[PDB]
């Protein structure tokens, strides 16, 4: 029924807690990768990208779900500070080559039959 | 057989031919449009029709196992020579 | 002029709340059409739909008013109010 | 060996008519989905294929296609050598397949003659 | 045997394993939910998820079982079943030259205790299952992607995942680095509806729901 | 081949060709099918 | 050495045509063989439902 | 049943946060849950006993080089079989897809009688067998 | 009660007496193999494959034509049953030609699957197979007669569902040629359905002709729009094109049959089509252009004119989404002149009461009616599936069909009251003999066709027929739920337009000649340039340019009925959704995506922006056109009656003559049908003799 087995967190609050030290670690992590990975973006240009994912992932309310991606974020952070990823992998977050996609209905109508 | 398009292209057996504008034609320039001359359509017409006398005639296509599944063509309609649907060889009764 | 371009009622065939408008159209409808032959009183109906009246005025103008559990004379006044302002 | 698998070819009957009656069996068995064919009722009334693009950059030379068609239409030739300088040249269409059939016909007739009894 | 095509049947092994099926069921009635032996003499031990650690230790340590080799650790994602994923273990008993299969069920969210302690082989199998399917395994030494590319999102072996995927790759010169783009096939995967509309096996006919 | 001549037929080539990649005789792929959707040709008579 | 010395005569595929494709000889003369070859190379043999794990002593 | 700190979560399941479906393919795409129709040119009814969920069709343009069926919607050739309808739809909300449900069309029960082919007065006498 | 308890494979089932053995095992999922027994057709037992083992019985029984009684266990999987299945199937495959590599049915091939399930894996035949000469019976059905095996399926379908008694068997023994003997031409409105009832690949779709093969094609479900019955069809598409149209199963809508008009009309989608927006150049020739300027020109001068000078005449194959989009766009300029090609009498209830303009009794209702009154219509070519239901109920329930109008044949005996409309008022008074028959009938029925109302006296006939219905409704012979009055429509998207509020007919446009005419799908060619004043901005949407495009200034291209997710409602008020099969060709977009995009640039932007939004608005206008596949049974026939006798009109002397009188005019109905070549070939086939039509194919 409603009773489900929680992963680590026991309600929203410490689920809200775990997203913090992920942000705590990510924020401390940005400037050294920009140096180590020889990135083209600025130190400022990394914090927003770290930031914008977080409230992009904001409609989520289930405590089990919240703890599930905080592990994925931790793993992504894990596979970043050992330079396991590469310049291309990190840059894939910046949708650079992909041209901007329209948003208004009229532009959708002009390009092709798609919602 | 192989004709010539107004642009200069060679129509294939299917009749495909890039038309006048047809920006795709750029590929053939400095190259050739590969066309097979041995057109199957007219390479079977000149084959004569067998004058075998019976009502049902088998057609192995030659070579037995080398041919096509053995089909029995009914040579009864005395207007049109029966043809095997696998190879196109025309068979007909010897007009009684 | 925004006068009564069309009138639309949406009632349920069997919902007890829709009973009131069903009685209204059963009795006080033919007189309404004779009164306003030009004005089309659409009676698009369905099932499990609460009794509902739609009014269409001039350029892209539409107003809504529910007829839930409305009595017979209750909805006659409701339409009478709607078509009173023939402008 | 006579049953070697290589560059494909679309042979034709001794009369000259092509063997492929477009039964789509080879497409239906293609493990790499390299076969792409569409048929049409030809002018003579026979049942041939308008398009027979074989993508030599997808298929893996299983040889299922030569086992597939009951008229021995498609068959890999003994020619292991057809390396090209551009990617597009490898994408074969029906016309190139027939040309390969007309070029290696001496080998395919002989090789199939040797191995038609083992199968 | 007059029949030269039908695979021979080994009833002695069938009876032997079925008796062991009653054995394991009686020893651990707390986790074992169902036990069956297939026609080709394979025993499936249907356990409850919390029994992953206790049951496995029994077959690995009990003198009469002695299953001391983790053959494989897989899951078959069934979108139909309420808890879609179904984690499957295969164990081989060197002493009794027999194979057993303990199968358990799990949804996307509920975690399964990692069998690394009872079977240290499971450790790398543990990582693959999460990577391909998304079944998170609790208290694991190091859960991480093992197969997919670094930063790859989604769980590929999941049925809802498309065959071609969502992300392609190519070299783009204005950035002088490999970049990811939305998938755009030069040829869509021609799906084939190759299912006979006639019943194939009267023996396995589902009840007339 | 001198001892056993291959069976000769009409369509067999009479001039073998090397692989023609590189040279301007190279093979270029092209769709062998006809057009699927044509378009309604506008009339020649004027608007009125 | 033993396999070469004890090679038995017989066919090379299961006689069941619903499982293994028939030879090309009966393909082109018999109805049932062609039907089976058609479905086998288009649909394939439908195996019974079930799961199994078969392991062999591969060289690795 | 487990004594594992069973929290009573109530919010409806939504794993769209984790499956990784890109933003375009999660909201805009509409899936249809239906029982496949019996192929009318056949007669067997084995293919109409399992609910199937399929996604809407998108653009199919021909490749310039050789006439192909190139598309750019990964969720095109993805159907999923489901035992019962409520179980099929439970997948849709869980993966947050705007679903459309049909109903299981089944052949209505007919009454066949060989004796009707030869009636004394009823105009159902078959002219030839 | 009555249920008889019988067993199948041990398990006990509860069966209604007279149930055949085949039905009994179907209740548990066991599908006995069959080749002659079709549920919709009669039973003949010619199959000899349904042989099944009866428990404690010496004789194998035919499961099809055998009434099961109590104390019987159907041993389906018994050895005796399998041997009988093996025996007869080997007989079936003895004389089948080795064709299915080239036979089109390969892939479905009811022989193949059953052989792969119930049959041997080798052939012990050692003799020569028989060959049968092919007979031509249509430019739309191929006949490789050497493949088929003792049909009784083609024969029964012609003699029961189509009425055409031309198919038959000739001779005895192994040959007993099945066909037409003399060279005849099997044409009927439902002739094409012999193709999908053929287990063997002899009767094959001639237009198909090996276009593709079953496994590679994708099947999507939609609703046909060619007729107004709204038959459920399966649009089999591959690689972005439509090769075949198959009939789905819906029982009350279309059973499992579709008209040849609906089947072999997909080729019209590939004929003359609009791809890009086109506008008039300086000289007056339409020229291709971008979407922006075509919309800008329309939006620019739609902004200028307002009031009742901006009209729109919706065509035949129109989307309810398109209708509501045009309605909202063309009402923000205050122009309630939304018209349509089909004309319905506005005198009285008009479009207000749903009970008037739809088949109130529902299609399935005609299968329990006692007497019927077809008035001034030819349902065979107007709504072929509706005529089949009349025939089916005429066949079984012994319904007494009566026809007032043209003597057109209807595949059954009809009582011709005449053709003069004066007969209608004679029946209403009661002097005519048929009046009392409707009194005694317990479920009497009257039906009118939109073709009849298309006359100048549409109000006169509709009021008269409504007077007739009440004149027998006052008698309690009708039940408390029976809906006597019925109106059969021909144009598919005319019920939706009438439901939405579109003014029926086109008289509104003539009374006020507009300055901008929005021809949206219109192709009847009723409003030419002469009617509207000089310098009209005739904007033509649509898919097939037939008559709207030649008279236009802007040629905004729309999608087709297989290239969108529209909602088409049938003649009985059952809003059905048509799913997208192949995307619109060229640069054409969806229909509602035109008006919504047009409104945004023009300035009076429509509220809805997505498909779900427009349906929600479509719900707001009417609450039934969203509820899918459910006849929202309307009421209120009686108030529409006293509302109708107001004007009273007057009947003319012209006999009721439907526009469709012979098979010849059936195929040439709409833009899709006219464009298609196969439809033209069928028209040629029936115009001249029975031999000038044939497609060369050795399939
Ligand atoms: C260069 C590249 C560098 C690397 C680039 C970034 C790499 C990836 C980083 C991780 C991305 C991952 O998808 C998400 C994660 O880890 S965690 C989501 C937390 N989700 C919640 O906590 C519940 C919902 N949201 C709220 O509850 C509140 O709205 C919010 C927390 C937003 C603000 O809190 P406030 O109290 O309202
Ligand atoms: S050789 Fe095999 S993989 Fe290659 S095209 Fe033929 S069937 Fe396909
Ligand atoms: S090549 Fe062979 S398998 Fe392919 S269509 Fe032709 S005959 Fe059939
Ligand atoms: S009916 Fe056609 S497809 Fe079926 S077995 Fe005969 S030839 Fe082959
Ligand atoms: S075409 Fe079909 S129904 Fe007609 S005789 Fe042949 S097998 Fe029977
Ligand atoms: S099913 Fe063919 S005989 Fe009963
Ligand atoms: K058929
Ligand atoms: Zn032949």
């Amino acid at each position: 029924g409603t009773s489900v087995k929680p992963i680590f967190s026991r309600d929203m609050n410490e689920a809200k807690r775990r997203v913090r030290e992920l942000y705590r670690a990510w924020y401390r992590e940005v400037p050294n990768t920009v140096h180590l990975f020889q990135l083209d973006i600025s130190v400022k240009q990394g914090r927003d990208k770290v930031r914008e994912m977080f409230m992009k992932n904001a409609h989520v309310t289930d405590p089990r779900v919240v703890d599930l991606l905080v592990i994925k974020g931790k793993m992504e952070l894990e596979e970043t500070i050992n330079v396991w990823k590469q310049r291309t992998h990190i840059m894939r977050f910046f949708h650079e080559t992909e041209a901007p996609r329209p948003t208004d209905f009229l532009s959708k109508f002009y390009v092709g039959h798609d919602p | 057989g192989v004709r010539t398009s107004p642009t200069g292209e060679k129509v294939t057996h299917t009749g495909q031919a890039y038309d006048d504008g047809d920006y795709r034609r750029v590929r053939f320039s400095d190259r050739q449009k590969e066309v097979n001359e041995n057109f199957a359509i007219d390479l079977i017409a000149e084959q004569p029709v067998s004058e075998v006398g019976s009502r049902v005639i088998s057609c192995d296509g030659g070579g037995g196992a080398l041919g096509h599944p053995r089909v029995y063509i009914n040579l009864d309609k005395e207007t049109k020579t029966g043809t095997c649907g696998y190879c196109g060889l025309q068979f007909r009764q010897p007009h009684h | 002029k925004l006068g009564l371009r069309e009138i639309r009622i949406h009632l349920c065939q069997r919902s007890p709340g829709s009973q009131g408008v069903r009685d209204f159209i059963e009795k006080r409808y033919v007189e309404l059409k004779k009164a306003n032959p030009d004005l089309p009183i659409l009676i698009r109906e369905c099932s499990d739909v609460q009794p509902k009246l739609w009014a269409r005025y001039a350029f892209g103008q539409e107003k809504n008013v529910s007829l839930n559990n409305f009595s017979a004379d209750q909805v006659t006044r409701t339409l009478e109010n709607v078509l009173s302002g023939k402008a | 060996s006579p049953r070697f698998r290589g560059e494909h070819a679309l042979r034709r009957y001794p009369s000259g008519e092509e063997r492929c009656i477009a039964c789509k069996l080879c497409e239906a068995v293609c493990p790499a989905q390299a076969i792409t064919i569409e048929a049409e009722p030809r002018a003579d009334g026979s049942r041939r294929t308008t398009r027979y693009d074989i993508d030599m950059t997808k298929c893996i030379y299983c040889g299922f296609c030569q086992e597939a068609c009951p008229v021995d239409a498609i068959v890999e030739g003994p020619n292991f050598e057809f390396s090209t300088e551009t990617h597009e040249e490898l994408l074969y269409n029906k016309e190139k397949l027939l040309n390969n059939g007309d070029k290696w016909e001496a080998e395919i007739a002989a090789n199939i003659q040797a191995d038609y009894l083992y199968r | 045997d007059t029949r030269p095509t039908i695979r021979p049947r080994n009833d002695v092994v069938h009876k032997q394993l079925s008796a062991f099926g009653q054995y394991v069921a009686e020893i651990l009635p707390k986790y074992v939910q169902q036990v069956q032996v297939s026609c080709f003499n394979e025993l499936e031990i249907f356990i409850h998820p919390d029994g992953v650690i206790p049951v496995l230790t029994f077959l690995r340590d009990h003198t009469n079982a002695q299953f001391k080799s983790l053959a494989d650790l897989t899951a078959v994602d069934v979108p139909t079943r309420q808890n879609r994923f179904e984690i499957v273990y295969n164990l081989l008993s060197l002493r009794f030259n027999s194979q057993i299969r303990v199968k358990t069920y799990t949804d996307e969210l509920t975690p399964i205790e990692s069998s690394v302690t009872v079977y240290k082989a499971a450790n790398w199998y543990e990582r693959e299952i999460w990577d391909m399917f998304g079944v998170f395994f609790a208290n694991h030494p190091d859960l991480r992607r093992i197969l997919t590319g670094y930063g790859f999102e989604g769980h590929p072996f999941r049925k809802d995942f498309p065959l071609s995927g969502y992300v392609e790759l190519r070299y783009d010169d204005e950035v002088k680095r490999v970049v990811a783009e939305p998938v755009e096939l030069a040829q869509e995967f021609r799906k084939f509806d190759l299912n006979s509309p006639w019943e194939a096996f009267p023996a396995y006919r589902q009840p007339p729901e | 081949p001198t001892t056993k001549p291959p069976t000769a037929r009409k369509y067999i080539w009479t001039n073998h060709k090397f692989n023609v990649s590189g040279t301007p005789q190279q093979y270029v792929p092209y769709s062998t099918t006809r057009k699927k959707i044509q378009e309604w040709v506008p009339p020649s008579t004027p608007y009125k | 050495s033993q396999c070469l010395n004890k090679m038995p005569p017989g066919e090379i595929k299961v006689d069941d045509a619903k499982v293994s494709p028939p030879k090309r000889a009966e393909m082109k003369t018999s109805m049932e063989s062609l039907i089976h070859h058609f479905k086998l190379y288009t649909e394939g043999y439908q195996v019974p439902p079930g799961a199994t794990y078969t392991a062999i002593e591969a060289p690795k | 049943t487990q004594d594992t700190q069973l929290i009573a979560v109530d919010e409806k399941l939504d794993i769209t946060t984790l499956t990784g479906v890109p933003e375009e393919h999660i909201k805009t795409r509409k899936v249809r849950i239906f029982v496949p129709a019996r192929n009318n040119m056949q007669s067997g009814v084995n293919n109409t006993k399992k609910w199937k969920m399929e996604f809407d069709t998108r653009e199919r343009w021909e490749n310039p080089l050789m006439g192909w069926s190139s598309t750019a919607d990964p969720l095109s050739n993805l159907v999923l079989t489901f035992s019962t309808k409520e179980d099929a739809v439970a997948f849709a909300e869980k993966n947050g897809w705007s679903f459309d449900v049909e109903e299981r069309k089944v052949p209505k029960p007919k009454s066949k009688s060989y004796g009707a082919n030869f009636s004394w007065n009823k105009r159902t006498r078959v002219s030839t067998k | 009660s009555n249920l008889i308890e019988v067993f199948v494979d041990g398990q006990s089932v509860m069966v209604e007496p007279g149930t055949t053995v085949l039905q009994a095992c179907e209740k548990v999922g066991m599908q006995i193999p069959r080749f002659c027994y079709h549920e919709r057709l009669s039973v003949a037992g010619n199959c000899r494959m349904c042989l099944v083992e009866i428990e404690k019985a010496p004789k194998v029984v035919a499961a099809c034509a055998m009434p099961v009684m109590k104390g019987w266990n159907i041993l389906t999987n018994s050895e005796k049953s399998k041997k009988a299945r093996e025996g007869v199937m080997e007989f079936l495959l003895a004389n089948h030609p080795l064709d299915c590599p080239i036979c089109d049915q390969g892939g479905e091939c009811d022989l193949q699957d059953q052989s792969m399930m119930f049959g041997s894996d080798r052939s012990r035949f050692l003799e020569g197979k028989r060959a049968v000469e092919d007979k031509n019976i249509g430019p739309l059905v191929k006949t490789i007669m050497t493949r088929c095996i003792q049909c009784t399926r083609c024969i029964r379908f012609a003699s029961e569902i189509a009425g055409v008694d031309d198919l038959g068997t000739t001779g005895r023994g192994n040959d007993m040629q099945v066909g037409t003997y003399i060279e005849k031409m099997f044409m009927s409105e439902l002739s094409g359905n012999i193709i999908d009832i053929c287990p063997v690949g002899a009767l094959t779709s001639k237009p198909y002709a090996f276009t593709a093969r079953p496994w590679e094609t994708r099947k999507t479900e939609s609703i046909d729009v060619m007729d107004a019955v709204g038959s459920n069809i399966v649009v089999s598409t591959r690689t972005g094109e439509v090769m075949r149209i198959l009939p789905r199963m819906h029982e009350d809508i279309n059973e499992e049959w579709i008209s040849d008009k609906t089947r072999f009309a997909y080729d019209g989608l590939k004929r003359q089509r609009l791809t890009q927006p086109m506008i008039r150049n300086e000289k007056g020739l339409l020229t291709y252009t971008t979407w922006e300027d075509a919309l800008s020109r329309v939006a620019g001068m739609l902004q200028s004119f307002q009031g009742n000078d901006v009209a729109a005449i919706a065509g035949g194959l129109v989307d309810a989404e398109a209708l509501v989009a045009l309605k909202d766009l063309l009402n923000r300029v205050d122009s309630d002149s939304l018209c349509t090609e089909e004309v319905f009498p506005t005198a009285g209830a008009g479009t207000d009461l749903r009970s008037n303009y739809l088949l109130n009794t529902t299609i399935a209702g005609v299968e329990e009616a006692d007497v019927i009154l077809l008035v001034g219509t030819n349902p065979r070519f107007e709504a072929p599936l509706f005529n089949a239901r009349i025939r089916k109920s005429w066949l079984h329930n012994d319904l007494k069909v009566a026809l007032i109008g043209s003597p057109v044949d209807l595949t059954y005996r009809y009582d011709h009251l005449g053709d003069s409309p004066k007969i209608l008022q004679d029946i209403a008074s009661g002097n005519h003999p048929f009046s009392q028959i409707l009194k005694e009938a317990k479920k009497p029925m009257v039906v009118l066709g939109s073709s009849a109302l298309q006359r100048s006296d549409g109000t006169a006939i509709l009021a008269a027929v409504s007077n007739i219905a009440q004149n027998i409704r006052l008698s309690s012979g009708v039940t408390g739920d029976w809906k006597v009055m019925n109106i059969l429509h021909r144009i598919a998207s005319q019920v939706a337009a009438l439901d939405l509020g579109y003014k029926p007919g086109v008289e509104a446009i003539r009374k006020n000649p507009p300055k901008v005419l929005f021809l949206l799908g219109a192709d009847g060619g009723c409003i030419t340039r002469q009617d509207l004043p000089k310098d009209c901005f005739i904007i033509y949407q649509g898919h097939h340019g037939d008559v709207g495009a030649p008279m236009a200034d802007v040629i905004l291209p729309g999608a087709a009925y297989t290239e969108k997710s529209a909602t088409y409602v049938n003649t009985e008020g059952r809003a059905q959704q048509t799913k997208v099969a192949v995307t619109p060709p060229g640069l054409a977009r969806e229909d509602w995506k035109i008006i919504r995009a047009l409104s945004e640039i023009a300035g009076m932007t429509l509220p809805y922006d997505t498909l779900d939004q427009v349906r929600s608005r479509l719900e707001e206008v009417s609450p039934n056109l969203v509820r899918y596949d459910d006849v929202e049974g309307a009421n209120y026939f009686q108030q529409a009656n006293e509302l109708s006798k107001l004007v009273n009109q007057q009947l003319l002397a012209d006999p009721l003559v439907p526009p469709q009188l012979t098979i010849k005019d059936f195929y040439m109905t709409d833009s899709i049908s006219r464009a298609s070549q196969t439809m033209a070939k069928c028209v040629k086939a029936v115009t001249e003799g029975i031999q000038a039509v044939e497609e060369p194919s050795i399939c």
